């Protein structure tokens, strides 16, 4: 899971 | 034993695609502490925005914001490679402590959110209403987001595999693939899940050789  | 301090609503952060990702689930007894390792969305990303949310809605924008804070100093790498551990910690007094830690750089940024912050006893009940009222619609949004993330991984991956394949890839296949990527990249820009899956279908079919060469 990835954050911007 | 006659009472419990609980979280009325889920607590978490916004993740790629505007999704709320949950750390501490609805109706958890405080004190409590949950961690989860996240990564970067984009190559050579030097920071992440930790956007703290309260609510049961799948869309981050449908949930209650409690604050946001940056962790900077992320040393250049491919997207999905940095380790950002995110920790929600509710102490016995009802205060929320969120930290992000870059496990390479050791760097840390906390935010501290009063026990009183977020949704009052009413709003809470409305939020649960909307959760069960908009379950179907939230589900559809989740599937579009997941589909957009599947699409983007296939795009990013295929472009690299073209860079490392260089001259190995028949120019013919390189034409067919560069057209499917440009179309896939356009579809990704929209809200039509079917059209993204159709460009992913187009890429699969024309990339059988590229795939061979990656081994």
């Amino acid at each position: 899971l990835r954050i911007a | 034993v006659l009472l419990l301090d609980v979280t009325p609503l889920s607590l978490g952060i916004e993740t790629m695609g505007g999704v709320m990702t949950t750390l501490i689930a609805k109706n958890t007894t405080i004190p409590t502490k949950h961690s989860q390792v996240f990564s970067t969305a984009e190559d050579n990303q030097s920071a992440v925005t930790i956007h703290v949310l309260q609510g049961e809605r799948k869309r981050a924008a449908d949930n209650k914001s409690l604050g946001q804070f940056n962790l900077d100093g992320i040393n250049p790498a491919p997207r999905g490679m940095p380790q950002i551990e995110v920790t929600f910690d509710i102490d016995a007094d009802g205060i929320l402590h969120v930290s992000a830690k870059d496990k390479n750089s050791g760097k840390e940024q906390k935010i501290t959110i009063k026990a009183s912050s977020g949704l009052n006893e009413d709003e809470i009940q409305k939020m649960v209403r909307d959760a069960e009222a908009n379950a179907e619609a939230d589900r559809k949004f989740e599937e579009l987001v997941q589909t957009r993330n599947q699409g983007d991984h296939l795009l990013h991956s295929t472009r690299k595999q073209v860079e490392e394949a260089g001259d190995k890839l028949p120019a013919d296949d390189k034409t067919a693939i560069e057209s499917a990527l440009t179309a896939l990249e356009t579809a990704l820009k929209g809200e039509d899940k079917a059209a993204i899956e159709a460009k992913m279908q187009e890429l699969a079919q024309v990339s059988q050789k590229l795939m061979e060469i990656a081994q």
